[PDB]
RNA sequence: GGAUUGUUGAUUUUGUGGGUGGUGGUGCAUGUGAUGCCCGUUCUGGCGCGCGCUACACUGACGGAGCCAGCGAGAAACUCCGUCGUGCUGGGGAU
């Protein structure tokens, strides 16, 4: 079954790319690149280091290309940076090229839509907290926290549960933008991971974990 | 907002936001 | 000011300042040793949120207990400047009396006022030991030279209760607390070296300046050649 | 059990101890294998000792020495148009045709 | 004392990586 | 002494490997002697330096950035002591004032009714005026 | 009672090498990368930027994307087994160019700038870093046999081979060996450009799976294996 | 008895506090909505195809010593003893 926001009950896999960059910006609104639109942001007065929606594009392809995902276990959030929410359908198949990737967000934050003749893309309203599952964990990677086996920590917690997991799509920026809702930080890694490793390390522990395979 | 700056403060976040140990730049030097 | 702060402009001259005191004073007198111990409740406050660790409430401390008792021969590690400080034997230590020390009666300095200044100053010592030294790795360590003075304290007054709990107090920390050998050098380790690579944005298959003639004179020797030919 | 005897920084130099005396003096900028020879000479520093095992005022003595070469009486040997081409030759192309 | 080995701790003291998405400087 | 390696809990080890690790933290004992004389039998090789660990939390900032050097890796191969060995208390205080950068003054948002005890919230009981 | 190591600084393990076999490794060869250059200024011929231009070279659009070898670039090299310093990755052009790629390399994380150093590292044959101390991207002689570890065993990605667990696998695989995995970057084609030279074919899940995606399957698993971490 | 304007007359000026996003957009519901959602002015400039030679060191670099040719009429490589030392180093010699 295609897992939904409204099934609660189900143990799921919520990816949650917190403080994404997905910014539209009319000169026609065009989707913010840290390098194509360096003037454009510095007369919108923001940092062109955290101007990079492709870090979230790679992010989505890995996690949305993963094996768990095939099997209909796992859902994928994003929390735009001004503070826009996006629920990623399971079934949606991003284009592979960020130029095409970038054509389709200014489509959803502009339309609120992305409808195929359910919506595959869909913006919702915040908090997040009541999208996610009843019993839930709540969990981000903090390289400052202590390294966890992934395959060890999700088998220690309950079935009827779920985890979840506030992914930082930043190039830098402090590891407190989920502080608010989650419970606990864990690491992954000694060493740093970018955005996409970390939950292709980690969505490869789920699949191990309750062999998904 | 002031209970997250006094702990900020005791950690060593020094307001000119510096840390402590730039304070430590040739201080036993002399 | 806010004390809570690893460094401040007023709190941290103050307590240098301050923490010389509780160890240059001589601490030879009552009015002395009390002005040590309404030092010492300062010092106390100032770290009542960072909890940091003063080494010279240690040393207060140590003599102030011991200069009551003088010596008994066992702590010679311990530097007293006074010997006629020792509390007489005759004191009830079961009467409830004050310890609070009003600061006017500093100026005014017998037997009463020598008690309730030890037990300002040993209330004292039960919160450090609560509070402070307990978190601290060392705490046994800290806590040893502590402990033996106060087991004079209750074997000499078997009646005075305080050394008693806070001796209770300080075996039941001691045993909880596991003194296993520190570990700090465990250190993440690091990655490969990290380099970015040099190009050019747009690949070419007074520089350009030398080019341009060095191509047209050779279109030129060739075409005075043709012509010439 | 009491006998008292890998790096060094001199003129500002990072020398590794392992190296002999001369030739770890021979990496600092104008100090070549016979300079450095005759300032170990002048020091009265037998030449075979490794940079580490020279004492203080051994270093102190060769630092003398170099930044008082002249006051030991060290040896004094040892202290726009390509465009008006372009443009004549530009005239000469033209006139040809 | 101290002067005589002030000088001699002069020539012994000696004076004087992207992570993650970090990408590499533009220009 | 600063670190025993053996003391060292490591994510990939085994649950019989956590099992004898337990029993070793249970049975280890500081055997440092404080009253022997003879430096070579005191047997402080076999100790730690948890001493070192309480300095870190030491009152004044810059002491305890010194201790944390333990914590560390050993970079440096030698600190020039005479650079440490005169210090006093004036020293210190002098240092403080003539301080290359120049912080904000801050101030408590807690409140106290009285500052000294009597004989609603007191910042100093046990003292009185 | 082992002696400590004298040093416990940090050091970065080496930086693995070509000319080093004798290292147990893991060697990932993305085959079939659709690498070109051509004039419009030389840009990298790509699916959807230069449809027009590979008509007239004759060769199908489907087959011109090297955005796919750039993610598996990515995901490779921002792996943690590279931080370890335990992998290398080789490129098969699907013209036939063999490229060597340094573990301490940073291709660029946007696209149109990894564009720009493929067609600057095709032409002068090589690419160095911006502080000019080691040559990150060099381009080899074939066959890639040659490069590889005198002792090293031979696999590929297969949808139609039967499934294993990588962790398994490399556990009961030999020590002073190696291990190399050749992955189809080619979006779609038949599972043979590595044939000649691999012994067995092996399949990572009954999904099909991404180039990106499987390669970075294979190295968590390993690093489980080998406890990386 | 002139704060201030450009002559003028209390419109301003100064010091301390201090509310405001609004000649803002975009859609929604028969214009209206304590609507949802977010957040300017005028000029001045703007190569392709090919040769030959030198390097990437320890079979090498440097300091000494030893020495062997044949063409043609308006020596080196090399050998002996020393230094150096896997470090873009005592290789490289452009600027």
């Amino acid at each position: 079954p295609v897992l939904t926001s409204k099934d609660k009950i189900t143990k799921r896999m919520i990816v949650v790319l917190a403080m994404a960059s997905l910014e539209t910006h009319k000169i026609k609104y065009v989707l913010l690149n840290c390098d194509d639109h360096q003037g454009l942001l510095k007369k919108m007065g923001r940092d062109i280091s955290e101007a990079r929606p492709d870090i979230t594009h790679q992010c989505l392809l890995t996690l949305l290309d993963s094996p768990i995902n095939k099997a209909g276990k796992l859902q994928v959030y994003i929390q735009t940076s001004r503070g826009i929410l996006i629920e990623v359908n399971p079934t949606v198949r991003i284009p592979r090229t960020f130029k095409r990737f970038s054509g389709l967000m200014v489509q959803l934050l502009h339309k609120l839509s992305i409808r195929s003749v359910e919506k595959l893309l869909k913006v919702i309203k915040n908090p997040i907290t009541d999208h996610l599952p009843t019993k839930c964990r709540k969990v981000t990677l903090s390289f400052d926290a202590p390294v966890i086996r992934v395959q060890d920590y999700i088998e220690k917690l309950d079935d009827d549960e779920s985890i979840c997991v506030f992914v930082g799509a930043m190039a830098r920026g402090k590891d407190n933008f989920a502080d608010e809702y989650v419970d606990e930080k864990v690491g992954l890694s000694n060493y740093p991971l970018s955005a996409s490793v970390a939950c292709s390390k980690f969505c490869h522990g789920a699949e191990d974990a309750w062999n998904i395979l | 907002e002031l209970e997250q700056q006094r702990l900020d403060r005791m950690n060593g976040m020094i307001e000119l936001e510096r840390g402590v140990e730039d304070l430590d730049d040739g201080f036993w030097e002399n | 000011f806010s004390t809570s702060d690893q460094y401040h402009l007023v709190i941290t001259p103050a307590l240098i300042l301050m923490s010389q005191f509780l160890e240059q004073i001589k601490f030879n007198s009552l009015k002395r040793i009390a002005f040590g111990a309404v030092l010492v409740r300062i010092v106390s406050q100032y770290q009542r949120i960072s909890k940091r660790y003063i080494p010279e409430v240690v040393y207060f401390f140590q003599k102030i207990l011991l200069t009551f008792i003088v010596k008994p021969l066992d702590f010679e590690n311990i530097r007293l400047d006074s010997y006629e400080l020792g509390l007489p034997l005759d004191v009830d230590f079961t009467k409830k009396r004050s310890t609070i020390i009003p600061l006017h009666t500093l100026s005014t300095m017998p037997v009463d006022q020598c008690v309730s200044v030890l037990l300002n100053v040993m209330e004292s010592l039960d919160a450090t030991i609560s509070t402070v030294w307990k978190s601290l790795p060392a705490f046994n360590e800290i806590i040893l030279p502590i402990q033996q003075l106060l087991s004079a304290y209750t074997s000499k007054y078997s009646d005075f209760e305080k050394p008693r709990n806070i001796l209770n107090k300080v075996e039941k920390l001691t045993k909880f607390t596991e003194h296993i050998p520190l570990a700090l050098q465990n250190h993440k380790p690091v990655s490969i070296p990290t380099h970015a690579p040099k190009y050019e944005e747009n690949f070419n298959p007074i520089n350009k300046m030398k080019a341009q003639l060095k191509k047209e004179r050779k279109f030129t020797m060739k075409e005075i050649r043709k012509d010439a030919k | 059990s009491l006998v008292v005897q890998h790096i060094l920084r001199l003129l500002n130099t990072n020398v590794d101890g392992n190296i002999k005396i001369v030739y770890a003096l021979t990496t600092i900028k104008g100090v070549g294998r016979r300079y450095s020879n005759l300032v170990c000479k002048k020091a009265d520093v037998d030449l075979h000792k490794r940079a580490g095992e020279l004492t203080q005022e051994e270093l102190e003595r060769i630092v003398q020495i170099m930044q008082n070469p002249t006051h030991y009486k060290i040896p004094a040997w040892f202290l726009t148009l390509a465009n008006n081409v372009e443009s004549k030759l530009r005239d000469d192309l033209e006139r040809l045709k | 004392d101290k002067k005589a080995r002030r000088r001699t701790l002069r020539f012994y003291t000696s004076k004087i990586r992207f992570k993650g998405d970090d990408d590499i400087p533009y220009k | 002494m600063l670190h025993n390696p053996a003391f060292i809990s490591n994510p990939f080890q085994t649950p019989d490997q956590v099992a004898n690790l337990k029993t070793l933290k249970e049975n280890y004992v500081d055997p440092f002697d404080v009253h022997e004389s003879d430096p070579e039998l005191t047997h402080a090789l076999d100790s730690s330096l948890w001493e070192l660990a309480s300095l870190m939390e030491h009152y004044h900032p810059n002491v305890a950035t010194l201790a944390k050097i333990f914590a560390q890796p050993f970079k440096k191969l030698s600190y020039n002591m005479e650079d440490f060995l005169d210090w006093n208390y004036d020293s210190l205080l002098n240092a403080e004032s003539s301080r290359k950068l120049k912080t904000l003054p801050t101030l408590e948002f807690e409140a106290f009714t009285n500052v000294f005890d009597n004989e609603g919230n007191v910042y100093l009981p046990g003292v009185a005026w």
